[PDB]
RNA sequence: GUUUGACCUCAAAUCAGGUAGGAGUACCCGCUGAACUUAAGCAUAUCAAUAAGCGGAGGAAAAGAAACCAACCGGGAUUGCCUUAGUAACGGCGAGUGAAGCGGCAAAAGCUCAAAUUUGAAAUCUGGUACCUUCGGUGCCCGAGUUGUAAUUUGGAGAGGG
């Protein structure tokens, strides 16, 4: 039989902690962005996503490192533009 | 027809000959006699759970662990951290899964509890 | 450019456009155009107050 | 690598600088360091080699000067 | 707290204000000497969380390394950190390496920033958190790849895939490499 | 002229300082609130010195040689670390914090400005970080806070805000916008 | 929009064209 | 009329003779778009969308003798999962004989393919996937080789023939030979319920 | 050698020291119990169970009540400051027992302290009292 | 105020007090690094991650409390010995190279910072200096220090109240 054992660190993976999440996002407007981002934020706006996916896997490691940063740039759009 | 033979390297500046078999086991139950000289009431080492040995070829035996768990301690009725004052090896990482192990660990600390004699810190 | 082309035997020659982009890759010097270097920074997180 | 692939890689560590308001002292010490260590090819190093070998480099006077040594280098060794 | 927006601050490095930051500290380090010494930490947050307490005997001295190394690619397998911590431990030997950090690169130059113990300092052989670095197996731990640099580039860690350099590459292969004969032969 | 290393170095930097473009994070700084209105910013501060080594060590010992021989409110004095500043920021327990223009590593203030017009506490940038220093017993401190205060003093803070954010906020509105540093 | 053979719902996307665009590594 | 692209892609624990399939079919195939490392399976679909791919072949390795090909169409296709035993690459030395790198195939087939709408499925996808559009970008003209495909024993064995000419016509056997062990045909693209069990 | 060589040689003196006999056999420390009831002629695991207490708690490898209750018989067998004590006095005087109200009073619970420290803290001090 | 004063950075002093070098080097930690040889003549390979060279430690050094192993009915820091075992794997698949988990045993021991406000109080520390019961303690003074020394907290959670 199974004796249901104690939680361990990434069971809570990432515990959604309300202050690091303004923190990550106080700092990223504060500092600006890197020049290939910069290069990126103009990309979507014109060329769109396909092209910035495929800038972005390029000056990046890994295809879903691509897709976390062209959604997290996404976003600096979506908040700068309308909100 | 096989046999290889590994004395292509200067093999003959790192020969160990173990002359000191009988001089080490010696020297290994000296110090076992002044560690016992020392720690005078108390056994010579900490009481070590039961445990199941991992692998399809070994997973028939049951062999001694490093340290129970929290779980099993408090489940004996202690802490960890006075199970260690009384010389009870507790191990962190370790977890419980099988009840046969678990219960056969805790009879394992509740008759060393009984057998026990605590001093006074006066 | 030193290089023979493959489409025929004539030697390969540059554009004035992409000699001018070799050129802006190593003195730096913008290579897309039509941005701002110096964009004003767009408060989008500090905009709205915290209760 | 066409137009569109370059342009990527335009944008270095060393981007958004400006370059004309500022003293010679510390722009003559920013562009000796400011170079990023691109891989090269043989390929380019022969076209460039034959991009700055100019007209009197390899004359008549040279050619006949340079049999001239090797003559005097096959003399001095029958001189042992 | 302060030093999380500091960390993650420093995450950026190509951001246009850590941009700028690193733009004028460049030039500023190159006017100044190979191996001198910091007033306090750049980066006070990573300074911190590397060991550095704002208390008298601990030191930060920055320091310069040249980068790079088939003749132009003989290849030199000792890192620049390494090099540079063995540095500020000739130039300042009654001190003791603790740690190191980057601050800034270059083309030519990458810099660091060497935290230093003053171990014979009586605030720090006292306080039974710092008075480790004043036994004397500490004497050099960046001549002996002690530091966290020095044990990346030996390679020790756990498992599968430091087999070979876990105790330390030599003494494994000294071992391994050893006819152990018993006096009753196995 | 022959000046040494160090006075060239630090000429040197002070004409980088401006001839460079700036982020717009930094010459957000320098901004900096004007002379009467930082004169009657000190005017409140200078009330609320935190209690020196020798008066806090000499009161101690009053306590001691009455109260071993033979009530009090919690005292208000101005908060000065930045670990505790941006602790009393976001706790919204600040009225206003004030913030010094010339740090040695630059980076460890500039979140400081826009985190304060994120949690709406009332800001302001004054001028110099000795003199912030002088008003809290340190040579200096980067930050001062005023969290609670004397009722005294409170209609005269809550103005100081109000004062601060028409004289500071309202006129450099256009400096979370512009790279500074453009002078020919 | 359709449906799976088996309970569940699929997303019927547009066909995918194969297009040589002004940037993918080869040209004409 | 015929319009076509492929994705090549590969695994983290794909071994030497892998790794040279891969090698081998991008360079038979004009229309591959060669990619080298995935890491995770619903990812697929979307590098096919970034450089406007048509077909996606996925070469799978779980344990490192083993290889699986996940070949598909990627908004909605039926993929279909392999087990590829036998293996013969292109860099073995008793084939004989040069194939213009991607230039037009012929392929060949069998009677069996057409006896369920089961193979019937694969033919297909082998028809366009494995094969070549008319006007490739680096497709070359004169048609060199053929693509011989034929099932026995439940597995199609795979062949590519260099046609040898004499002045009719020979033809040595080269490139990868092995065969394809239909394990598992999906409903769409790696995901949706199972249609095809051995 | 070269160092021993010389200093077989020298007129300094070796620094003799005869520590081999005392390397076996080193007296018990620890426990006078003990200290009385061992024989030194018998090992450390024969002093043991000449004893009765166990020397292992892991099986070993290989092949192996008279004081006891002597230890048995030696196993069987926090006052307040006079300023807390005041305190204690100031509450009792003016309050009694009504916990609710001596918690709540600014004057003499400076420290916001429960009703449960303070009825424990004052039974301390009424026993130590009458 | 064309004055005076805070700081910041950089200096100097036979300033007060300290500390580093050189020796030894068997073992130990690094850096640097061959060749004779052996492979069929031989760019790989082998001798060899060796010798020589250079630095750095102690009684041991190093390692060490998992970004470990596994696939079990799961074990549980390192190190060492027997075993694994000439096994897995590498290699003109040639000469040759060549582990590790498990099992047994020796020995066993665990912990500490940074990152969340002491903010009803820098609670911390070094030096100088006068005494005393002097590997220190106490008093007073100059400082270090809020760009953070103390107490609390380290995932085995932990913290504030009742």
């Amino acid at each position: 039989t199974s004796m249901t054992p104690a939680p361990k660190i990434s069971y809570k993976k990432g515990a959604a902690s309300n202050r690091t999440k303004f923190v990550r996002s106080l700092v990223r407007e504060i500092a600006g962005l890197s020049p290939y981002e910069r290069r990126l934020i103009d990309l979507i706006r014109n060329s769109g996503e396909k092209r910035a996916r495929k800038v972005a896997k390029k000056r990046l490691g890994s295809f879903t490192r691509a897709k976390a940063k062209v959604e997290e740039m996404n976003n600096i759009i979506a908040a700068s533009r309308r909100h | 027809p096989i046999l290889k033979n590994h004395f292509r390297k200067h093999w003959q500046e790192r020969v160990k000959v173990h002359f000191d078999q009988a001089g080490k086991k010696v020297s290994r139950r000296n110090a076992r006699a002044t560690r016992a000289a020392k720690i005078a009431p108390r056994p010579l080492d900490l009481l070590r759970p039961v445990v199941r040995a991992p692998t399809v070829k070994y997973n028939r035996k049951v062999r001694a662990g490093r340290g129970f768990t929290l779980a099993e301690v408090k489940a004996a009725g202690l802490t960890a951290a006075y199970a260690r004052t009384i010389g009870i090896a507790v191990d962190h990482r370790r977890q419980n899964r099988n009840q046969e192990i678990f219960d056969a660990n805790v009879q394992r600390l509740k008759e060393y509890q009984s057998k026990i004699i605590v001093f006074p810190r006066n | 450019t030193g290089l023979l082309d493959k489409n025929s035997g004539s030697s390969l020659n540059l554009t004035k456009e992409e000699l001018e982009l070799i050129s802006k890759i190593q003195r730096n010097e913008q290579t897309d155009d039509s941005i701002n270097p110096y964009e004003p920074l767009i408060d989008w997180f500090t905009r709205h107050e915290e209760v | 690598k066409n137009k569109h692939d370059l342009v990527d890689e335009g944008f270095n560590r060393y981007t958004f600088r400006d370059t004309e308001n500022l003293p010679d002292w510390f722009l003559e010490d920013e562009k000796e360091h400011s170079k990023i260590n691109k891989p090269i090819t043989k390929e380019a190093a022969m076209a460039i080699k034959e991009k700055i070998k100019a007209m009197n480099a390899r004359p008549i006077k040279k050619v006949a000067e340079a049999k001239a040594r090797k003559r005097m280098r096959a003399v001095a060794r029958l001189e042992k | 707290g302060a030093y999380k927006y500091l960390e993650e601050l420093q995450r950026k490095k190509q951001s246009d204000v850590l941009r700028f930051l690193q733009r004028v500290r460049v030039w500023e380090y190159r006017q100044k000497n190979v191996i001198h010494r910091a007033a306090r930490p750049t980066r006070p947050d990573k300074a911190r969380r590397l060991g550095y307490k704002a208390k008298q005997g601990f030191v930060i001295y920055r320091v310069r390394v040249r980068r790079g190394n088939g003749v132009n690619e003989l290849k030199y397998q000792r890192s620049l950190r390494a090099t540079a911590e063995e540095r500020v431990g000739r130039r300042a030997a009654n001190l003791r390496v603790l740690n190191s950090y980057w601050v800034n690169q270059d083309s030519t130059y990458k810099y660091f920033e060497v935290i230093l113990v003053d171990p014979q300092h009586k605030a720090i052989r006292r306080d039974a958190r710092y008075n480790w670095i004043c036994d004397p197996v500490h004497k050099h731990r960046e001549a002996r790849g002690l530091t966290a640099t020095g044990k990346k580039s030996r390679g020790i860690n756990k498992g599968h895939k430091f087999n070979n350099t876990k105790a330390g590459r030599r003494k494994t292969w000294k071992r391994q490499n050893t006819l152990s004969l018993w006096r009753y032969r196995k | 002229v022959k000046w040494p290393e160090y006075v060239r170095v630090q000429r040197q930097k002070k004409i980088l300082s401006i001839r460079l473009k700036v982020p717009p994070t930094i010459a957000q700084f320098q901004y900096t609130l004007d002379r009467n209105t930082a004169a009657e910013t000190f005017k409140l501060f200078n009330k609320y010195r935190p209690e020196t080594a020798a008066e806090k060590k000499e009161r101690l010992t009053k306590e001691a040689a009455a109260v071993a021989e033979g009530a009090s409110p919690k005292p208000y004095a101005v908060k000065y670390g930045l670990n505790h500043v941006v602790a009393l920021i976001e706790n919204k327990k600040a009225k206003l914090v004030l913030i010094a223009n010339d740090v040695d590593p630059i980076e460890l203030v500039v979140f400081l400005p826009a985190l304060c017009k994120k949690m709406g506490v009332p800001y302001a940038i004054v001028k110099g970080k000795a003199r912030l220093g002088t008003l809290v017993n340190q040579k200096t401190s980067a930050v001062a806070a005023l969290t609670e205060v004397r009722a005294e003093d409170e209609a005269a803070l809550a103005k100081l805000v109000s004062t601060i954010d028409a004289n500071f906020a309202d006129k450099y509105d256009e400096v979370k916008k512009h790279w500074g540093g453009g002078i020919l | 929009y359709s449906k799976y053979a088996d309970g569940s719902d699929r997303i019927i996307k547009p066909e995918i064209n194969p297009v040589y665009d002004s940037d993918d590594s080869d040209a004409e | 009329m015929n319009k076509q692209r492929t994705l090549l892609i590969s695994s983290r624990g794909v071994n030497y003779r892998h790794r040279h399939l891969i090698q081998d079919l991008s360079g038979l195939l004009p229309h591959s778009r060669k990619e080298p490392k995935l890491d995770t399976l619903q990812q697929l679909n979307e590098i096919a969308e970034l450089y406007n791919c048509n077909n996606v072949l996925f070469f799978e390795a779980r344990k490192h003798q083993d290889l699986y090909l996940w070949l598909s169409k990627p908004p909605n296709g039926p993929t279909i999962k392999f087990y590829i035993q036998n293996l013969h690459t292109m860099d073995e030395l008793n084939f004989t004989g040069n194939c213009l790198k991607g230039s037009r195939p012929v392929l060949s087939f069998d009677q069996r393919f057409e006896s369920s709408p089961h193979y019937q499925l694969i033919k297909e996808l082998l028809v366009h996937n494995f094969g070549v559009p008319p006007n490739a970008r680096k497709s070359k003209p004169f048609i060199d080789h053929v693509m011989s495909f034929s099932i026995v024993d439940d597995k199609i064995w795979v062949r590519t023939y260099e046609i040898s000419h004499s002045t009719d016509i020979s033809l040595v056997e080269i490139g990868p030979r092995f065969v394809m062990t239909v394990i598992l045909i999906l409903e769409g693209s790696f995901g949706g319920p199972k249609i095809y069990e051995n | 050698s070269v160092r021993k060589r010389k200093m077989n040689r020298s007129s300094v003196g070796k620094a003799t020291r005869r520590n081999k006999d005392k390397q076996r056999k080193i007296n018990i420390q620890s426990n006078p119990i003990i200290a009385a009831n061992w024989d030194y002629s018998l090992t450390m695991a024969q002093n043991y169970k000449k004893l009765g207490l166990r020397a292992k708690l892991q099986t070993p490898a290989g092949g192996k009540e008279t004081e006891v209750v002597k230890k048995l018989e030696e196993l069987a067998s926090r006052s307040q400051s006079e300023r807390e004590e005041e305190w204690l006095e100031k509450l009792y005087k003016k309050h009694g027992d009504d916990y609710k109200k001596m918690f709540f009073d600014k004057k003499l619970n400076i420290y916001q302290q429960s009703e449960g420290d303070l009825k424990r803290r004052l039974l301390r001090w009424k026993k130590r009292n009458g």
